[PDB]
């Protein structure tokens, strides 16, 4: 189970960086107030960080192994980008049909 | 030319039955559920993995039942919602025409293994010249060590 912080309300253009500490496989996941739970980001790991077409250029993930904390810059930041985040270690196929327990989320507004 | 057309995966145009595979490591890792962008099942296909670098006996097929050009390959891991971690870092690609003469795809180069993914996520594009002219298109995962790998696919060309 993995706590996320560091959100707050943000003008559009804006930017934000979340936090997320307690595990190599771990993403970034949303919900938006009436949506389900999307995937924004993951870090591998050759450590292999991708984001959601819908974030793409404007996020950023990286991994600390000094205060052992994983952390999300959201740059450009827009209206939809408002949503409560959560952080989550990432399985393999034999754990697939393990139980997930997900932990604290931020939430993020993106309004002017 | 131009002539690279999405063949069936995603769209479902090829159906269920098309799409076999050597292997499966469950029902919902099945061969049918190997179709690029798709998140049914458990997210790919995926053998009763782990593929060994020395025997690359693990493939999904896929039959088109005409003759198709083949000009494009697409390919993509078990994204699972971002829940899934596996890919293929590489990949080589076998066809027929008739389903008993099989043909390893080379480079105008020589060279066999395609590069694949890096993630489960992102939909890498590889050419393929000379173009392939099949019936039946095997896509073999190969890699340096036993590791896990899943796939999701896509063919693009035309029709002969």
């Amino acid at each position: 189970q993995l706590q996320a912080s560091g959100g707050g309300f943000v003008q559009p253009g804006g930017s934000l960086r979340l936090s997320c500490a307690a595990l190599d496989g771990m993403g970034w996941f949303r919900q938006a107030p009436g949506k389900e739970r999307e995937f924004v980001s993951a870090i591998s790991g050759n450590y292999a960080s991708y984001y959601a077409d819908s974030v793409k250029g404007r996020f950023t993930i990286s991994r600390d192994n000094s205060k052992n904390t994983v952390y999300l810059q959201m740059n450009s930041l827009r209206a939809e980008d408002t949503a409560t985040y959560y952080c989550a270690p990432q399985r393999s196929i034999y754990q697939s049909h393990k139980p997930i327990y997900w932990g604290q989320g931020t939430q993020v507004t993106v309004s002017s | 030319a131009i002539c690279r057309y999405p063949l069936g995966m995603s769209g479902g145009q090829i159906p269920d039955e098309d799409i076999t595979a050597s292997s499966q490591w469950s029902e919902s890792t099945a061969a049918k559920y190997g179709r690029l962008d798709s998140e049914e099942g458990d997210g790919a296909w995926c053998p009763e993995i782990p593929v060994e670098p020395d025997d690359l006996k693990e493939f999904l097929q896929i039959d088109l039942h005409t003759l198709h050009f083949i000009t494009l390959v697409g390919t993509q891991g078990r994204h699972a919602g971002g829940h899934g971690i596996e890919f293929a870092p590489m990949y080589k690609i076998n066809y027929s025409r008739d389903g008993t003469r099989w043909i390893s795809w080379r480079n105008r180069h020589g060279k066999q293994v395609l590069d694949g993914n890096s993630n489960p996520y992102d939909i890498f594009l590889k050419d393929l010249e000379p173009p392939i002219v099949a019936r039946f298109v095997r896509f073999i995962p190969v890699t340096d060590h036993s590791m896990n790998v899943c796939m999701r696919v896509e063919l693009y060309g035309c029709v002969w």
